[PDB]
């Protein structure tokens, strides 16, 4: 089960994207929303990430590369990208494969690293965070 | 070490003998937001060159547009093939 805070993060990301009329809710919208999801935020602070710079790089990339639906088009609305779907599915899988059920924003952060052609994974590595960095933090704290 | 941003991708419409020109135009307007005129020019390009670029997007967006187009083609029983390749 996606925990409550993760679910709050996802629904607001989606609402923000719909309000901006974006054709897609991307893995970048997802990472941007995790910046303020306690669980994922804590992991990132533990990796000494400049959350202000990352927020900015995410917002710029999002508005510059996400197609906007025509004021006309009201028959189709904001859809998640395939990459976004895979990340959620991967986060559930990683948690279940360890015998647990609660999915947190930090597990979703771990799953983002597997979308190798995503700007989100790129940016995370650019800020020197590895998948294992996040897993160690989840397993062993700071 | 060395690290580069993922690349941009061209989204392409490939020609076939069964898909009606009208459907190709529909796809271009519905999924790429072209107006009828540009849509029509791209449809002819697909017909004469055998392929045409509908747009350039991030890898993530390109992959989704490709799946949406191919699903819509499939639902309408046409073998219209949409593909992607590094920009
Ligand atoms: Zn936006």
């Amino acid at each position: 089960m996606l925990n409550q805070e993760l679910e709050l993060s996802l629904n607001m990301a989606f609402a923000r994207a719909r309000e901006h009329r974006h054709e897609f809710m991307t893995v970048e919208h997802l990472l941007l929303a995790l910046l303020s999801n306690p669980s994922a935020r804590e992991a990132l602070e533990a990796c000494s990430v400049d959350l202000v710079a990352l927020r900015q790089e995410l917002e710029a990339f999002i508005e510059q590369t996400t197609p906007v639906l025509p004021a006309s088009e009201e028959e189709r609305d904001t859809q998640p990208t395939l990459s976004f779907q895979r990340v959620l599915q991967r986060a559930v899988f990683h948690v279940q494969s360890s015998g647990r059920n609660e999915v947190t924003g930090a597990n979703v952060l771990v799953a983002i690293f597997s979308e190798q052609e995503s700007q989100a994974a790129y940016l995370l590595r650019k800020h020197e965070v590895s998948r294992l960095d996040v897993v160690n933090f989840i397993s062993h704290g700071t | 070490d060395a690290l580069k941003p993922p690349s941009m991708y061209k989204v392409i419409l490939v020609n076939d003998d069964y898909t009606p020109m009208e459907f190709v135009i529909d796809v271009l307007q519905k999924f790429f937001s072209y107006d009828v005129e540009r849509a029509t020019q791209l449809m002819l390009a697909v017909h004469y060159q055998g392929k045409a670029i509908c747009g350039v997007f991030t890898a993530e967006v390109a992959e989704t547009k490709v799946a949406m187009v191919n699903k819509y083609a499939r639902e309408n029983e046409h073998p219209l093939l949409c593909t992607l390749e590094k920009a």
